[PDB]
């Protein structure tokens, strides 16, 4: 039991986050109201003090003489939803016979969407975004043509072991979910949910992954967060012999579902690194046009 | 079986349809969601927020990029002298293209509503002054002198207690919605023209700066709205990212 | 539908109306989001609200 | 009336007389974690006025050419004072933070500063100039500990963002002609109920002058810029030995 | 016919997909389901279940083999010396990969819960002693002393009728689920360590063993729970079983 | 539907919620299970059960 | 169904009777029409209106 006063009266524990918004809704512009001159003292919605931290709180209505205006304009198309659900590119994986890169009939692709500048900007705009999604998977040979071949594409959770070649034991997919596909059907295509063991994805980790000293060479891991790492896509040609066309897959993901949280400015330098926000220090560019003076357009 | 007939679109893949598709996780259910701070629900959200306008568009080194951030004002011969100028369509290239209402505007073919730019005086306490800011509808050239900008949409500021200003550039379009505006046919769809002139003087005692900044603020009004969602002008990339 | 409620939108101020034809709900469509906005929240964050009318600081 | 303001939390007092009001970041106060967004089991520990005050921790020089600065928290204070210890001999913590940054003038100098929080501020590298090296931000560069450290490219934040849209965090400005102080109150921000103060930061807070001190000669040169904040709803579990990093 | 349309997806097989295929036996129907004991109806169930821990995970020759199920402790010097020590982390490479919980930990990408592991010492009826067995959350190093250990999660266990005693290693994490902790950027999801000292001394009379060896018994707490299936690490076969 | 009641788990302690369009229900889709579980089975069959409070043996 | 207003004829004169699978009504089918006309608006836009029985010009 409690006795001294201090500590019943203390508010240590109070779980509940007073808020000081609300949101209201809001389906179309909001209108404009007649308005008439106003010649008063005391009276300023002109003047403000930017220094507060907010915005401008003076309207239409109060700077000139309005009109009315019944605005029926819709809000629909820029919410959450409407911006990230339009399925985009981001992963590309190379299966050609005669190679470099993978000359043996299969591959593995870290499922990381950052190599794309299309895509990668419009989510960098939050700090922290969940989310379901649905990928669609395009092959083809690299001149674009469809041949009669048979692939097997197999999800990689961490700690799954990774083909290491396309008579691998993992691909009897005994408990990975795997799609058994033909270039001549249409574009594999699925539903995946949110795995993260956080709340939400994060586009950006200020931090380390683990203890200890951070010394020169462990450097590659500052902003690396494991809950953002949902494993590997493997895929293969399905057979013993290889094949005999060069392929090309197209990894195509299309948000649905969203919330994020945090809005953050948008980036305005070339990317360079899936990994991290690094730009080319010589090559600083304003973020838009320029001209020749102030006074000219 | 149910006898069925398929249609055209059959195969296809559009990138925008709104389907549904296999789950690959059956049963599966995904971590709880915490409270987290800062949920946006809609674009528009952002776009009425305030972010730095870069009407001082002209130093391009690296070491002077943050001198586009502000624009100056000094002591003058009292003759409604021009401060700067720009051009109030938002998705052009230009000054705009600094504020994220300009970037999110990138991302939507067509826009619609009433803008508004605070301006912020710097200088010091003892600095004192009366700007004229006006907003200049299509079809007006650029103010050749103040008693022509005089003429339209305007606001006569005055330097004190209260730091800032704000311009309304109301929604005065023949369109109820405007596309990106750009030299050619789509100049169209221009806002208009903002002129800063000396109203009075920049005045100064003994002892203080000539010389002050002003920073200018732009965001959007409750009105504006955007439309058919597009890709935006730039890609931030050269070859592949690594 | 009697499905399960695996969608990454479970519970949220925002309720949704979609389509599907699985039993997780995470494979149904996006469907159409509520119209609700708080723009406050970043555009006037302040304690002690201030008029539009009144000089903003007092 | 707006202008005039009095801080008091723990043992600690701050006065003002030339404020702004107070930023309430992403409009919500800082509050402890609920039994339902919690995981860890054990009982933590909430030692309040002890840890919830004050701290003086840095002051900077502003100068006619300065660039700018940044700090990370809870970086910056898990070397002092009882929340130090209580970070350092615990795995996971949580915390708010009002944030309340100085700087005095005279009505006779000028300059504005944008005072700002930044949550997961990743910092970036040149990348070797010409973006052909992977370089990458050492230890003393993310976690600067007390003493901060100054932006090299302000204009991209040294993240390749442009500062002019920093405003869409929550800011206040320092404009010298009208106020000498910038409060800002912060709750906890992160996608996880606690987390470690040493390997994770949680936000950043960024000290830039966007328009440029200026004063005449013969008026004090010296202009600094002092750090003062105060957790608040400190909370901690997992405990065992003390750890630094 | 019906107007239909092909979506994307069509004519995949996708392995996990919940899907109606037809019967090939119409209007059989199978041999009636007498009662059998002990059917399980959730693998959590099974991880409740205690299974013998190789603490003790060092030897590998075959005729040494059961000499992992045990590790000893004896008559020592009274310094607080170190008895054993182990990752907690059971689904890690290590000791857990002996206990049911461990393997079916395999199966799973993520885990949550409480884990607890019992200690039953097997030394003569006239051995008596206490031990500190401490559980150190991440972060913390090894601990080098017991002064050290002893600041954690811990529990002192004395010798006595009842043979055995429980360490509960509860669930002190920042996220609601660990995937499974390795070395590397995923040493983030590690549980932490558990060390076992002397905290009094092996103490025995004239004509008993100087010797015994206590027996670790590993499962899970009621508030354990494991999602996203996958595919164990392991693959029990060579070449083609025949 | 009238079907054919031929699924493995005709007449299970646990219900199920499946689809099918065939006559015999073995057709229809693994579906949803129901959550009941009796670790006491296994982890404890004991006859003479012991409190936690009290020592094991008494 | 409860789908987007997005058809270019939302709000005409004339009612359609249209089938759609989609949540945006612009993708509907074109459907049938409402059968109502009004030829004066061009074949007689005269003020004071003339019968047919009288002389145009009185
Ligand atoms: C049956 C099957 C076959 C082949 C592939 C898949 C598959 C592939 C990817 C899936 O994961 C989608 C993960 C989408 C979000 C990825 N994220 C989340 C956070 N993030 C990130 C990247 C860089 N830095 C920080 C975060 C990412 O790149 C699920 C299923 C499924
Ligand atoms: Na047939
Ligand atoms: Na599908
Ligand atoms: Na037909
Ligand atoms: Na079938």
């Amino acid at each position: 039991g409690d006795r001294v006063a201090d500590v019943i009266e203390s508010s240590i524990g109070d779980s509940v986050s007073r808020a000081l918004t609300h949101a209201l809704p809001a389906p179309t512009g909001q209108n404009t109201q007649v308005s008439s001159h106003r010649l008063d003292t005391g009276k300023v919605p002109a003047l403000q003090a930017a220094e507060i931290g907010a915005s401008s709180n003076a309207s239409d209505e109060s700077m000139i003489e309005t009109r009315c205006v019944l605005n029926s304009h819709s809000t629909a198309e820029t919410t959450l939803d409407s911006f990230f659900s339009r399925a985009g590119l981001v992963g590309e994986i190379d299966l050609p016979l005669k190679g470099t890169t993978n000359p043996n009939g299969y591959a593995n692709w870290d499922i990381d969407i950052t190599g794309y500048a299309q895509m990668r900007r419009k989510v960098e705009l939050f700090t922290y975004m969940r989310f379901d999604a649905e990928f669609t998977f395009v092959a083809c040979t690299p001149t674009g043509e469809v041949v009669p071949q048979l692939l097997q594409y197999m999800f990689v959770p961490p700690g799954a072991p990774k083909p290491d070649s396309r008579e691998s034991l993992a691909w009897q997919t005994a408990t990975n979910p795997s799609v058994f596909v033909k270039l001549s059907d249409p574009p594999a295509q699925v539903s995946v949910p949110f795995m993260s063991p956080a709340s939400a994805y994060q586009w950006f980790y200020d931090g380390y992954p683990t203890f200890g000293e951070h010394k020169q060479e462990k450097d590659l891991e500052y902003g690396a967060c494991p809950n953002n790492m949902m494993g590997t896509f493997s895929v293969r040609t399905v057979g013993t012999s290889k094949s005999k066309y060069p392929l090309v897959v197209r990894i195509y993901m299309r948000m649905k579902h969203v919330r994020a949280w945090i809005p953050r400015p948008m980036r305005n330098q070339n990317y360079l690194f899936k990994a991290n926000p690094n730009y080319a220090g010589n090559s600083i560019k304003p973020t838009g046009a320029s001209r020749t003076a102030i006074t000219t357009l | 079986g149910f006898p069925t007939e398929l249609k055209p679109g059959t195969n296809q893949f559009l990138t925008t349809d709104d389907g549904v598709s296999a789950p690959i996780l059956p049963n599966f259910h995904p971590t709880p969601c915490i409270h987290i701070p800062g949920e946006v629900r809609n674009l528009l959200e952002l776009c009425q927020v305030e972010t730095i306008l870069e009407v001082n568009n002209v130093p391009t080194n690296a070491t002077s990029l943050m001198e586009r951030l502000r624009f100056p004002v000094s002591a003058q011969a009292g003759k409604g002298e021009l401060c700067a100028v720009f051009r109030a369509d938002p998705g052009r290239n230009g000054p705009w293209q600094s504020t994220l209402l300009g970037q999110l505007c990138g991302y939507y073919t067509q826009w619609s509503g009433s803008l508004e730019v605070t301006f912020m005086f710097t200088g010091s306490f003892m600095a004192t002054g009366k700007m004229l800011i006006a907003y200049t509808p299509p079809g007006g050239p650029l103010p050749k002198d103040r008693a022509t900008a005089m003429l339209g949409t305007h606001v006569i500021w005055d330097f004190g207690l209260q730091s800032s200003v704000t311009l309304v550039i109301p929604w005065i379009s023949n369109t109820h919605y405007r596309a990106h505006a750009r030299d050619g046919v789509f100049d169209y769809y221009t806002t208009g023209l903002v002129s800063i002139w000396y109203q009075t003087n920049y005045v100064v005692p003994i002892g203080a700066p000539n010389t002050a900044y002003i920073i200018a603020l732009a965001a959007a009004q409750k009105n504006f709205t955007m439309k058919l969602c597009k890709d935006a002008s730039d890609i931030l990339q050269t070859g592949t990212i690594q | 539908s009697h499905e399960n409620s695996n969608s990454a939108t479970e519970g949220s101020t925002i309720n949704y109306t979609t389509i599907n034809y699985y039993k997780d709900s995470y494979a149904a469509t996006a469907g159409k989001q509520s119209l609700k906005q708080d723009p406050d929240k970043f555009a006037n964050p302040v304690k002690d609200i201030f008029t539009e009318m009144a000089a903003p600081l007092k | 009336s707006d202008r005039v303001a009095q801080l008091t939390i723990g043992n600690s007092t701050i006065t003002t007389q030339e404020a702004a009001n107070i930023i309430v970041g992403y409009g919500e106060w800082p509050s402890y974690c609920s039994d339902s967004d919690a995981t860890a089991v054990d009982k933590p520990t909430r030692p309040d006025v002890s840890v919830n005050r004050f701290y003086t921790l840095d002051t900077k020089l502003w100068e006619k050419s300065s660039k700018g600065w940044y700090w990370k928290f809870p970086d910056v204070l898990t070397e002092t004072g009882v929340f130090g210890q209580n970070a350092q001999f615990h795995y996971l913590y949580r915390s708010g933070f009002c944030i309340h940054v100085q700087c005095n003038a005279s009505k006779f100098h000028q300059g504005a500063l944008l005072v700002a929080v930044l949550p997961e501020y990743v910092i970036g590298t040149v990348a070797g100039g010409t973006g052909t090296e992977d370089t990458h931000p050492p230890y003393k560069q993310t976690q600067p500990g007390a003493d901060g450290f100054e932006l090299q490219h302000p204009y991209v934040l040294d993240a390749g963002i442009p500062i002019s849209q920093l405003t869409v965090c929550p800011h206040q400005w320092i404009n010298l002609r009208t106020n000498n102080c910038a409060t800002i109150i912060v709750p906890y921000i992160n996608a996880l109920p606690f987390d470690s103060a040493l390997n994770h930061c949680n936000f950043g807070l960024l000290v830039v002058p966007i328009s440029p001190l200026d004063y005449d000669q013969g008026a004090t040169p010296v202009i600094p810029i002092t750090i003062t904040l105060a957790p608040m709803c400190s909370e901690f579990a997992g405990l065992r030995q003390a750890v630094t990093q």
